[PDB]
RNA sequence: GUUUGACCUCAAAUCAGGUAGGAGUACCCGCUGAACUCAAUAAGCGGAGGAAAAGAAACCAACCGGGAUUGCCUUAGUAACGCGAGUGAAGCGGCAAAAGCUCAAAUUUGAAAUCUGGUACCUCGGUGCCCGAGUUGUAAUUUGGAGAGGG
RNA sequence: GUUCUUUGUAAAGUGCCUUCGAAGAGUCGAGUUGUUUAUGCAGCUCUAAGUGGGUGGUUCCAUCUAAAGCUAA
RNA sequence: AUGGUGAA
């Protein structure tokens, strides 16, 4: 019979795993950029919600490569493709945000 | 087991909470270890994470903005032949068998003749 | 009983042909790794103190040498009958017949590989030669391509 | 049980190889990866810790 | 190259040539013993495509497993015992016959330093693979065990 | 997908020489000796339980038809 | 030239460099598997680590597409079955974490460019030399997100 | 931060023009016989295709590229 | 029932 007695020490344990990767990762903000992403089953189409990573195509058009992408902490996603304009376009303003807000220290 | 050894102390409860922020000096000289990850970030003026947090809730960026090859020398002796032979014919230098042993494009030739010339006028 | 499309070897190159074809395949021995090794160095110590034609060399690894193949680059195949997996030079004959390039098979592995450094080599052949290459294909022909072109009969 | 094989396919001769694949320039140009070890032996030398052939002649006494 | 060949080749079985071939090679293996050393694998191409290469450290062998649990995971087992420092990494058909099959089983050394000092093949020294045949983690293993895609108590604190 | 796998003529010539060097098996051979002594029905229809799915038979026997006409020409 | 050496195979070592047995077994991975549908439970067998296993789709999807694997809530005591005792999930949805990828696969052929072992120096290894493995394929370049040659 | 080295006609990426341009077989599949919580696995005869094949529901459409492998959370 | 124990 399992029982949930650690769930505040798990909750401890991953906070303190929290606060570990961001020392470890500073700079960054431990997770990596993620699309705008429409569910299926039309009970979930009207909501949007967060998804994988960014097509190739959404990468080639944000003005960046996507090994470029990679080391700038941008989720990639190889096998999904863009059916809608709408998206493709938020998807695009979103990487167009946050290469202008990102700053890149040199690789010294 | 017990039993036999109560008949190799190590503390390490509070080293777990006091991490240092190695992985950025700049950081760690304006960083807070009394203060949380995001209340240490919203310090600093730094994101914490690009995807909206779950339930409820520029010093130190200015100093982020400041921190934002030749030819080898038989490769330029080579050069240097070539252009005492033909100066600036690429299209002749092509065609030089004898020094053009790689059989260079126009396009390469040129390309290492200014970088050859930038350091010999 | 052995199927038709083998017993194609066994019965090789005749013993003047084939020691004609050992001779003329010794004139163009590939640089062993000592002599490869000794001429780099000469030429280094050259180089870092005070342009060549381009070598020959015969061809002996089965993957490139079959990729010459169907290529029509070789001018000529030689074939080894004790090799152990058969199905590696079953289809070679075929493919050569196929795309018209002359071929051979001899009795040795090992003599096969004695003339090219390496301990086998399976199959060998020729991209570049004197003259003496056109009287040795057209030997090998008449004595092997064109007597016994019936090989596909016999069981 | 005993019958003999047909050359159906082994009576007609190809004309153009079956691929066409782009000539590279290696096969144009004096072995790069030669002159790759050329140069390792000449930083070699240099560093002093290869001696020059000459030198294996001259000392052997 | 002969391999986009030899893998052609191989797959019509019912050729003449290769039930010829099938029939010699029989007779020869039953002559070894149960188990015992091969120099070369009869299936190069198999063997390759299967990751096995010809450098050192790598060693093939061969094992007979009586006819009507899966053969080539009872083979592998088989094999693994008698050599318990090698590491079972794939096995693959060769030859079958009326009162036995034989399956070839390409096998990688650990402690050879060869081994080791590779990236593409060092991680199958780690502790965590010793034995992989014997958890069935092999191909045919995660087959046999229907590791498929697709569709093919607890108390809270409150 | 963006890739199907066209045989680019390479792929054509391999299997070709393979199926000529190899022959045909005893199924094949079968499926010839019918074509030329039954017709093409009683090829498809042994095929369809010699093999598994039909189409594949289907196209098997199909195939033989240009075989041997090839074939014998030559 | 009846002499010979190669290649292939079969044996031997108080030879040099290496490894498996056994124990523990809560958890984990497979085989086998009993009785008050009980239960793919218990015992037995073999193998490992700090986790094990799985893991980057021949997946779910019928949508305005999602997008490695595994855990929680929910889906749900619903679908489904035995409609009868009892069994009994999965997509979607929210949460914690996210990472990529490597060979077969097309000529390195203007240079097997690869690597194990022995030896002399400075030593979780590097250099020269020698042997051996390698062509029945060792390095780089390509793994479907395609990829290669060139200007 | 401090340094001794930085290199050899060495390596990589990106847009433009052009030419080339592969895919794990006694395996998928199929029938049967045993197991399984009517999926899968196993023994066995057959066992194939590459504008091909696997899974699904509507007059043939949506997705993917299996029969090799590594990988912390 | 499982896994062992011994005997004329």
């Amino acid at each position: 019979v399992k029982v949930h007695f650690d769930q505040a020490g798990k909750k401890v344990s991953r906070r303190n795993a929290r606060a570990t990767r961001a020392a470890k990762i500073a700079p960054r903000p431990l997770d990596l950029l993620r699309p705008v992403v429409r569910a299926p089953t039309v009970k979930y189409n009207r909501k949007v919600r967060a998804g994988r990573g960014f097509t190739l195509a959404e990468v080639k058009a944000a003005g960046l490569t996507a090994a470029y992408a990679r080391t700038i902490g941008i989720a990639v996603d190889h096998r999904r493709q863009n059916r809608n304009q709408e998206i493709f376009d938020a998807n695009v303003q979103r990487l167009k945000e946050y290469q202008s807000k990102i700053i890149v220290f040199p690789r010294n | 087991r017990k039993r036999k050894m109560n008949r190799a102390t190590r503390r390490n409860k509070d080293k777990q909470r006091k991490i240092n922020i190695q992985s950025n000096p700049i950081i760690a000289a304006n960083w807070d270890y009394s203060l949380t990850m995001a209340q240490n970030y919203k310090k600093l003026g730094l994101r914490a994470k690009l995807q909206t947090p779950a339930g409820g809730k520029e010093t130190e960026v200015v100093k982020k903005l400041e921190e934002l090859r030749s030819q080898s020398e038989r490769e330029e002796e080579w050069l240097e032949k070539l252009y005492k032979k033909h100066g600036d014919d690429y299209k002749k230098m092509f065609f030089d068998k004898k020094l053009n042993i790689y059989q260079q494009s126009e396009g390469d030739l040129k390309r290492r003749l200014l970088r050859w010339k930038k350091r010999n006028g | 009983k052995v199927p038709p499309t083998i017993a194609q070897f066994q019965y090789t190159l005749d013993r003047n042909t084939a020691a004609e074809t050992f001779k003329l395949f010794n004139k163009y021995r590939p640089e062993t790794a000592a002599e490869k090794k000794e001429r780099l160095t000469k030429e280094a110590a050259a180089v870092a103190e005070g342009a060549s034609p381009k070598p020959y060399a015969v061809k002996y690894g089965l993957n490139h040498v079959v990729a010459l193949i169907e290529n029509k680059k070789a001018k000529l195949v030689l074939i080894a009958n004790d090799v152990d997996p058969i199905e590696l030079v079953v289809f070679l004959p075929a493919l050569c017949k196929k795309m018209g390039v002359p071929y051979a098979i001899v009795k040795g592995k090992a003599r096969l590989g004695t003339l090219v450094n390496q301990k086998t080599s399976a199959v060998a052949a020729l991209t570049e030669v004197e003259a003496a290459l056109a009287k040795l294909v057209s030997t090998i022909d008449a004595n092997f391509a064109d007597k016994y072109d019936e090989v596909k009969k016999h069981w | 049980p005993y019958e003999p094989l047909i050359d159906w396919f082994t009576r007609h001769e190809e004309v153009m190889p079956l691929t066409a694949v782009p000539e590279p320039k290696r096969r144009f140009v004096p072995s790069k990866n030669e002159a790759k070890r050329v140069m390792k032996i000449v930083r070699a030398i240099r560093e002093g810790r290869i001696i020059p052939p000459k030198k294996l002649k001259e000392m052997k006494e | 190259g002969a391999y986009k060949y030899l893998e052609e080749l191989q797959r019509k079985k019912q050729s003449d040539v290769l039930r010829f071939l099938q029939r010699v090679r029989v007779w020869e293996y039953r002559q070894k013993n149960v188990i015992h050393r091969a120099a070369r694998p009869t299936r190069p191409d198999k063997a390759r495509r299967l990751g096995y290469k010809a450098k050192q450290g790598f060693v093939i062998y061969r094992v007979r497993v009586r006819r009507g649990r899966s053969l080539r995971a009872t083979a592998e087992e088989r094999v693994g015992r008698r050599a318990a420092n090698l590491r079972v990494l794939n096995s693959y058909w060769v030859n079958q016959d009326s009162t036995y099959k034989y399956f070839e089983v390409i096998l990688v050394d650990p402690q050879h330093k060869a081994i080791r000092r590779d990236a593409r093949y060092n991680w199958i020294c780690d502790p965590v693979h010793k034995h992989r045949e014997a958890r069935g983690l092999t191909a045919t293993g995660k087959k046999s065990r229907g590791i498929n895609k697709g569709h093919k108590l607890s108390l809270w604190r409150y | 997908s963006y890739k199907k796998g066209a045989a680019s003529n390479r792929t054509k010539f391999v299997r070709s020489l393979v199926r000529e060097i190899a022959g045909l098996s005893p199924y094949e051979r079968r499926l010839i000796d019918l074509i030329r002594n039954s017709g093409e029905k009683r090829a498809r229809k042994v095929a369809k339980k010699r093999l598994g799915s039909f189409t594949r038979a289907k196209a098997k026997v199909e195939e033989m038809n240009n075989i041997i006409a090839a074939s014998r020409r030559h």
